[PDB]
């Protein structure tokens, strides 16, 4: 009935999209650390195959280094500058609207808990409306619902409750009167007329909505509305819930062409083409037959195939000990992390400026 | 590149072996070629190096005056010719291989890229 | 007087922690924006020192340069590490904690100032408790409270009302009954009792703590309580509160020392000394004599002053017009970002392997 | 690395002159070198060029059998003797050096990264 504390029907839903919410934060810092780790990833790659160059200065396989050592440098230079123009903001945004979106739901979830009068009579009632409920553990009336910012550790964030459509569980209620309201159940919350609601002398001046707008609440003696919100239009007096939806569905994570190595042919992988063209044919346009052509000089063909078998001579390349550790592996394929590398490639570096010195 | 050692084995002491390190590459005649020596429950020790270019050679002060090393370009191999062998002697030799230029790298394994697998050499009294 | 609305000198507090954890995004879009800004500031330095390098092989400058490369892509790794590993944490945290809290406060000041009974009696008054406030602009009773998530772009956060020792205008309240109650204003959120406070048929059964626990709203009829939160302590039911001032606190910002420049001495600067041990020296440990003696073939000398002079000769060094566009600068110092650098790096490196076959 | 030319100036048709260029630094010894002419509300366009070497020429087909390009490494300096001139000749004449030993870098001003700051050549008839 009408002005009647809330059975489980009504927040249930909200609970569980406040739980989700939660782990929007998590997958930030996941999406965050896997772009930087996937330009480490990127950046080793250069690294050992330009140590490789370096080394084997002359070889055929020494320049097919040199263009495998670019083509890497670039996928990470690319990362870096996806990482501060667009996921940067993405990730920041999408923690902002979600975290925003569930205090505001959560600070409402929380007043409904607190305001009863009694184990049997109260804003938050059970699926039956025969008890109040309680929180305990992380759950309210069997609920998963902490109503708190938990501990941000990385982590994807599941889309079962707010997802590419709308909120899915936040759909059209047609009989609020008897699926949200109980029918005994005292909750001055639920109405803002006097005798049973939040008016002391008089009705409330006007309507009110709670939850960012999600649930409104009449100054007459009439039953809440709600929003439908499971079939979202970029837009509101439930703005706090379209920038979390619009934000969300934003995300790419670490995965766009920037992140993600390239496997077809050698002239189409990222700097390959030019670095040919400029350094190799002196030209500045180029038939792709002509690069082919150039690029079987070094790499014996022009597939992925050659192009991971100079990658396997790369990894299998050793570098002197003092340089690592006093027993550390010395293949570049058995050493990781971007300084270290670079500290061996200069060590290279300087000796191919001695060796240009005597020659 | 891959370096194997030869010519090691038993001999009486007194005697002499010529050990020879072959190299897989021409590249070779760009690498600057060591002789390192590990005993038996000893750690391993600097025994001889050759410059890259040839023009240089260094000796542990044990082996000086009884040690000859050498290196032919065209047959990318360096030599380490043994003479007057002691029981003290007796070790794994190890032939190995520093892209560096710089003498002061010859004598320090740390600075040696590439290793042979090592041969044993027995001096029995 | 206890259970009557709320004037000014209780919320406005309240308005202005909501109006600065607004900002809380802003500056963490500004930190990670400036981080990979100054990465990639320290990666073209690199890039260009390395370019310097590869042409002027041969000249103690190239020395020079191949160390000063070192050192600036030393300082890019570890600035692309530090933004992983703890810049990327810090700042997912504070958005995330101070965006829940702002959410917390804003559904209950939302709350109050949607539950009037008419233009002179309600939850939200004004300082005098003469008129009940309303929302226009983005200012409630002249105060600036928009109520709302603010779009993002980068900019410092103040810390005038969250600063380093907590909430410095949410401090002990010895008078709510004078000071945050009006006299006459009916507000049934001013208390759990049923005559004039939220209870229906009886009193609440509980106190009822909000905004984040900020202020208890006894059963009885006495006046509110609110936390003290200005002397802050790492430890709650105010829990937010805690999280969000903790999270502000721990931001160190793209200025730790992976991001800022080294201007002392050239032996101490990040790499030098390794790198001259092991490559010039063929040592594993040596005495900053040694070092000095060394860099002085270089450099000409040990301090910053020789330092910035090979700096600026990478800085006039010219590259190939082809590489670059065909009207664009072609010195080394007029160009700028990563990938450019990277391609006319890649350039020169495939020429220097050219040069090696012919010597 | 600066460059400067000389040995320009007014020449009457059918006469001769001999530019020069001289290098800043015996790094000239590793640059490949050249001339580029830009006549009067034309683009610049290539003349000449010899390779780092020296072992190599290459001249624009308007000048072929008129002009020669020399070197000098001791003089870290490059030669363009110009005979017969004509009109059409006339024209700022650049010397310009390249750090690439590709041959193909030499025939076209975007692979040179150093340039001299050019001199008048005016031919009257
Ligand atoms: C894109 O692809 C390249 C090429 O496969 C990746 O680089 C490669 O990464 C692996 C794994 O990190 C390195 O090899 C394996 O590594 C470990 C430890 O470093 C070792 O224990 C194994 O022996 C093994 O060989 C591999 O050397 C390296 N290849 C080269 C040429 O550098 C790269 O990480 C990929 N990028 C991303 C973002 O995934
Ligand atoms: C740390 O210090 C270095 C060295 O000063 C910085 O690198 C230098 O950055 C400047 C400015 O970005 C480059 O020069 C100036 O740049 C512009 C455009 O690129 C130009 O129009 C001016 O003519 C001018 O010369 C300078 O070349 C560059 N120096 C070197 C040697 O690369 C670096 O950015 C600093 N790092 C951080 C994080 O600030």
């Amino acid at each position: 009935a009408a002005e009647k504390g809330f059975k489980q029907a009504f927040w249930q839903p909200l609970c569980q999209v406040s739980e989700e919410l939660d782990d929007q934060p998590k997958g930030a810092l996941f999406t965050l650390q896997a772009a930087a780790s996937k330009i480490q990833k990127m950046r080793d790659a250069a690294l050992r195959a330009s140590i490789y160059a370096e080394i084997n200065h002359g070889t055929n396989r020494a320049k097919a280094a040199v263009i495998v050592a670019n083509h890497y440098a670039m996928k990470a230079d690319s990362g870096l500058e996806a990482l501060k123009q667009t996921l940067s903001s993405q990730e920041v945004t999408a923690t902002a609207t979600a975290s925003y979106l569930k205090g505001r739901i959560d600070e409402y979830l929380n007043l409904l808990l607190q305001t009863k009068e009694s184990g049997t009579s109260g804003c938050m009632m059970d699926t039956s409306g025969t008890n109040t409920v309680t929180k305990a553990g992380g759950t309210i009336g069997g609920v998963p619902c902490k109503l708190q910012l938990s501990p941000i550790q990385p982590k994807r964030p599941a889309a079962t409750y707010l997802g590419k459509a709308g909120y899915v569980g936040l759909t059209r209620q047609a009989d609020a009167a008897n699926n949200f309201h109980d029918n005994d159940a005292e909750c001055r919350l639920a109405s803002g007329h006097n005798t049973n609601g939040l008016g002391k002398s008089g009705q409330l001046s006007a309507a009110v909505t709670m939850a960012a707008g999600y649930v409104t609440v009449a100054n007459s003696q009439t039953a809440v509305t709600v929003q439908a919100l499971d079939a979202l239009q970029e837009a509101a007096a439930h703005q706090p819930w379209i920038d979390a939806w619009k934000a969300k569905k934003a995300l790419t994570g670490a995965e766009t062409a920037e992140f993600r190595n390239e496997t077809a042919g050698i002239a189409g992988k990222t700097g390959v083409t030019k670095l040919v063209e400029e350094a190799l044919l002196k030209k500045k346009d180029s038939e792709a037959s002509e690069i082919q052509t150039e690029l079987k000089k070094y790499f014996s063909g022009h597939e992925n195939e050659q192009w991971t078998a100079i990658e396997k001579l790369i990894s299998e390349q050793p570098v002197a000990q003092n340089l690592v550790g006093d027993n550390q592996p010395t293949k570049l394929g058995e050493l990781e992390g971007n300084a270290k590398l670079t500290t061996i490639l200069a060590y290279y570096r300087m000796e191919t400026a001695g060796k240009f010195e005597v020659l | 590149v891959q370096l194997q050692e030869s010519g090691g084995g038993l001999v009486q002491a007194g005697g002499s072996l010529r050990l020879s390190c072959a190299a897989s590459e021409r590249t070779f005649s760009s690498l600057g070629m060591g002789w390192f020596r590990q005993g038996p429950g000893k750690e391993r020790e600097f025994a001889a190096a050759i410059s890259w270019s040839g023009v240089s050679t260094y000796y542990a002060d044990s082996v000086k005056g009884r040690f000859t090393i050498s290196r032919d370009n065209d047959k990318n191999t360096v030599y380490l010719q043994m003479n007057s062998l002691k029981p003290d002697d007796t070790a794994v030799y190890y032939c190995a291989a520093t892209s560096s230029w710089n003498d002061m790298a010859l004598k320090s394994a740390g600075w040696y890229e590439y290793w042979g697998q090592g041969t044993q050499v027995t001096v029995s009294s």
